[PDB]
């Protein structure tokens, strides 16, 4: 399973960017995929997560609204898409394949610590800075 | 309508520790699963074997609930087929289990300066524990084939371990609050159902 | 299977000595690389005495030198780490390594401060050195 | 007594990336070992199939010195038979290897406020890299059936990922300088010794 992220970069205060996620060795839609934001010496935190297979996503109410989450089948890649960014979205981005809703039972999955999703992905640094 | 105790095992005062995990049994009563699944508070919310939105419709005999607090590392391992040392020798998820497992941070609530090592995991056992069985037994763990005799020694362990649960310990080693949902329609009559 | 338990530990008066015994079965204490390390709260943990070689070398870092000293005991199959001279700024969690074996490997030299490069790692106890108690 | 330029090759101002690791070739000299390992500067020391007291009488043909700059994680990778990224597709070290590889903290050295995206890694190659061996080709890599014809597209991305090397950032992710050291005696002659 390899994962490979795209977009980040500078961007302005209320600015939106999209961050993609690629998909490789796995089927998208089995897995249960979230991601997560990674503070500079902090752990990373979960943000928005595909809680089932049908597609329902949670999001956290920090990022709830602003931040929107999409999975696309035919290019198996996962789509994050934020907007109204802050100063304090600054962070690195990580996608987490997680665990096959089809291997186990799990009909619903969220979780918001790193540990529990089973596969990671290089992180992706996005910066959002008034000065510039 | 009365409404299910939810509220007081998700808002209770004191929690067991992971050795001695407590059980709840909730029946006769009119369930409200909107709360749960509505709330934000909770860190990770996993269901096996269910649909949170179906469960109001489902009705279920009885529904177990067992609280205790475990490390944020340790949340992992508390899944059906997940192997882990609490899992192994503090309790036990069946492989077959139909409910949702809800974890959530304490760390305001259970850590103080000084740490809280009121908190207990069994680290040695002598096998792996059965689903969702308890073994409360405090007896002197033998590694070593000379016998312990009731006394600790070299190669003797006391199996309860504390936990430190400071302040500024890390996300992973910080308090984790978990309640663990088991729904069981084995018996013929339901009673729980949902709300209506 | 490698399991590592921890012995020792607790409330200690600054400039007290105590003695720290890591317990080691399923594998031969001698040929693995022992690293003793110290995890303060909310950071990395880092290594404070490591067994460097086979032989019985043993390397301490600056902060802790002198005052802690390591030793192996092969026929207790328990490497025990000495310290002396203690403050409030050791209090923390100490860890025992097992780290790579010296025989598998090419290995004859093995030191790291990194929890990563060491292979197992055993449960954490709790040292406090506190002069109010 | 001319002593070998150990100093120069670990204090450097600038280190090379990692997936272009810079090589240095030491010989004709009295190379002095005890200044190595006395230092308590090196978070990491690690010699394979040579022990550092036993170096100053050993005679070596020639010694070559490897330097690059990695996050703490991966200073784990780059040992004999492990396996990591930076390993698989950046530096490659032999089964069999003779020499001693050292890292310490560089933190303060190579950290800024805005971050340090100098450095670069390989994230992606065709094919596991061999033992000693460099890879500097800037293609873009292709693994959708679709060619990526050079230019930068879905499923075609760029090799080298950039190091965040914040100051802030932990241990793990801090960025660590790391001197790998190549001890060879194929050649009949020995010449760097010891003191
Ligand atoms: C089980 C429980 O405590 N639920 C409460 C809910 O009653 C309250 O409305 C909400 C907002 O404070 O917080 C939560
Ligand atoms: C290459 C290098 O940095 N060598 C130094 C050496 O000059 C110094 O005398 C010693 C003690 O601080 O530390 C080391």
């Amino acid at each position: 399973v390899q994962l490979v992220e795209s977009g980040g970069g500078l961007v302005q205060p209320g600015g939106s960017l999209r961050l993609s996620c690629a998909a490789s060795g796995f089927t998208l839609d089995d897995y249960a995929i979230g991601w997560f934001r990674q503070a500079p010496g902090k752990e990373r935190e979960g943000v928005s997560f595909i809680t089932s297979s049908d597609g329902s996503t949670y999001y956290v109410d920090s990022v709830k609204g602003r931040f929107t989450i999409s999975r696309d089948n035919a290019k198996n890649t996962v789509y994050l898409q934020m907007n109204s960014l802050t100063p304090e979205d600054t962070a690195i981005y990580y996608c987490a394949v997680g665990p096959s809703f089809s291997y186990t039972g799990s009909t619903y999955y969220r979780s918001e610590l790193p540990w529990d999703y089973d596969y990671w992905g290089q992180g992706t640094q996005v910066t959002v800075s008034s000065g510039g | 309508t009365n409404l299910c105790p939810f509220g007081e095992v998700f808002n209770a005062t004191r929690f067991a520790s992971v050795y001695a995990w407590n059980r709840k049994r909730i029946s006769n009563c009119v369930a409200d699963y909107s709360v749960l699944y509505n709330s934000a508070s909770f860190s990770t919310f996993k269901c096996y074997g269910v649909s949170p939105t179906k469960l109001n419709d489902l009705c279920f005999t009885n529904v177990y609930a067992d609280s205790f607090v475990i490390r944020g590392d340790e949340v992992r391992q508390i899944a059906p087929g997940q192997t882990g040392k609490i899992a192994d020798y503090n309790y036990k998820l069946p492989d077959d289990f139909t409910g949702c497992v809800i974890a959530w941070n304490s760390n305001n609530l259970d850590s103080k300066v000084g740490g809280n090592y009121n908190y207990l995991y069994r680290l040695f056992r002598k096998s792996n524990l059965k689903p969702f069985e308890r073994d409360i037994s405090t007896e002197i763990y033998q590694a070593g084939s000379t016998p312990c005799n009731g006394v600790e020694g070299f190669n003797c362990y006391f199996p309860l371990q504390s936990y430190g649960f400071q302040p500024t310990n890390g996300v992973g080693y910080q308090p984790y609050r978990v309640v663990v949902l088991s729904f069981e329609l084995l018996h013929a009559p339901a009673t729980v159902c949902g709300p209506k």
